[PDB]
C-alpha cells in the first residue's frame, strides 16, 4: 500500500535494463569459461 | 550475512518516506492544503502562503 | 452591554447569509483575520461566536 | 472540501463518530456525504509518464 501512496504523490520506480535471468546467464558463462579453459579465455580465444 | 545489500535497499526506502512526510509541513503558512488557502483568501494576500 | 461585561451569543445550525449586512449606516470598520469578506460566504464553519 | 478525483463506494469501517479518513501522507482519503451518511473513497484519476 506504501507504493500506491508514493505513486499518488508523483514518485515512481523505473525497472532495470537487464533482468535477473540475463545476469544469471552472464555468471554461468563466466563460470563455464573458467572451469573449462582456466584463464585463457580472458586474454583471447578459449 | 547479506546486510550490506539490504542496507542499500533500506536507505532508498527511508529517503522516499521522508519526502512524503514533508507534504504535511506548512512552513509558516496558515495551512498545508493549497485548496483551503485559495478558497479562504483573496489573491492579493493569498500569494504569500503559496 | 458594557465592554467590561460584553455579551456572547452562540450561533449554530442555520444558513449563514453574510450578504445582507450593508443595511446600517456606513460602518467604519469591517476587518477580517484569516479569511476574506469579498463575498466569501461559501465556506462551512463548526460554530459561530 | 475542494478536490478532484474519482468517487467510489468504500469498505472502510468508519465508526459513527468518525467523519473523514486520511492516508499515510496525511491527506484526505475517504469522506462522508452530509446528505446520506455514506462513506466514499477518493482516488485521483489516471495519469502517467510518456
Ligand atoms: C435532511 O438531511 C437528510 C440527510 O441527512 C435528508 O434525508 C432529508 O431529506 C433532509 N431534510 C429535508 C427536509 O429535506
Amino acid at each position: 500500500d506504501l507504493i500506491c501512496a508514493q505513486k499518488f504523490k508523483g514518485l515512481t520506480v523505473l525497472p532495470p535494463l537487464l533482468t535477473d535471468e540475463m545476469i544469471a546467464q552472464y555468471t554461468s558463462a563466466l563460470l563455464a569459461g573458467t572451469i573449462t579453459s582456466g584463464w585463457t579465455f580472458g586474454a583471447g580465444p578459449a | 550475512a547479506l546486510g550490506k545489500l539490504q542496507d542499500v535497499v533500506n536507505h532508498n526506502a527511508q529517503a522516499l518516506n521522508t519526502l512524503v512526510k514533508q507534504l504535511s509541513s506548512k512552513f509558516g503558512a496558515i495551512s498545508s492544503v493549497l485548496n483551503d488557502i485559495f478558497s479562504r483568501l483573496d489573491p492579493p494576500e493569498a500569494e504569500v502562503q503559496i | 452591554a458594557s465592554v467590561y461585561a460584553w455579551n456572547r451569543k452562540r450561533i449554530s445550525n442555520c444558513v449563514a447569509d453574510y450578504s445582507v449586512l450593508y443595511n446600517l449606516a456606513p460602518f467604519f470598520t469591517f476587518k477580517c483575520y484569516g479569511v476574506s469578506p469579498t463575498k466569501l460566504n461559501d465556506l462551512c464553519f463548526t460554530n459561530v461566536y | 472540501l475542494k478536490g478532484t478525483g474519482v468517487l467510489t463506494e468504500s469498505n472502510k469501517k468508519f465508526l459513527p463518530f468518525q467523519q473523514f479518513g486520511r492516508d499515510i501522507a496525511d491527506t484526505t482519503d475517504a469522506v462522508r456525504d452530509p446528505q446520506t451518511l455514506e462513506i466514499l473513497d477518493i482516488t485521483p484519476c489516471s495519469f502517467g509518464g510518456v
